[PDB]
């Protein structure tokens, strides 16, 4: 699914 | 988008028990800083939810994030499993 501020820390 | 500028799809009220506010709001998930981590959800032409909204843990919101299925949100899935 689209999903924001997902990008791994 | 970038530095400060509309930022208003990040802070609207995505469902009517909605926790996150911009005058409150610090990071939960690993993968957030500035701003509350969001879903889209399939319901008719589609809308976006704040993750923590969706009482999502971390672990199942990075395998939405990885998935290619369609999201429903708490308020619609119960719709488009009928
Ligand atoms: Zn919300
Ligand atoms: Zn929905």
């Amino acid at each position: 699914a689209r999903t924001k501020q997902t990008a791994r820390a | 988008g970038p530095l400060g500028s509309p930022e208003f799809g990040y802070w609207i009220t995505c469902c009517p028990t909605c926790d996150v506010d911009i005058n409150t709001w610090v990071p939960f998930y690993s993968t957030e800083l500035n701003k509350p981590a969001m879903i889209y959800c399939s319901h008719g032409d589609g809308h976006w939810v704040h993750a923590q909204c969706m009482d999502l843990e971390e672990r199942t919101l990075i395998h939405l994030s990885e998935g290619s299925n369609k999201y429903y949100c708490n308020e619609h899935v119960q719709i488009a499993r009928a």
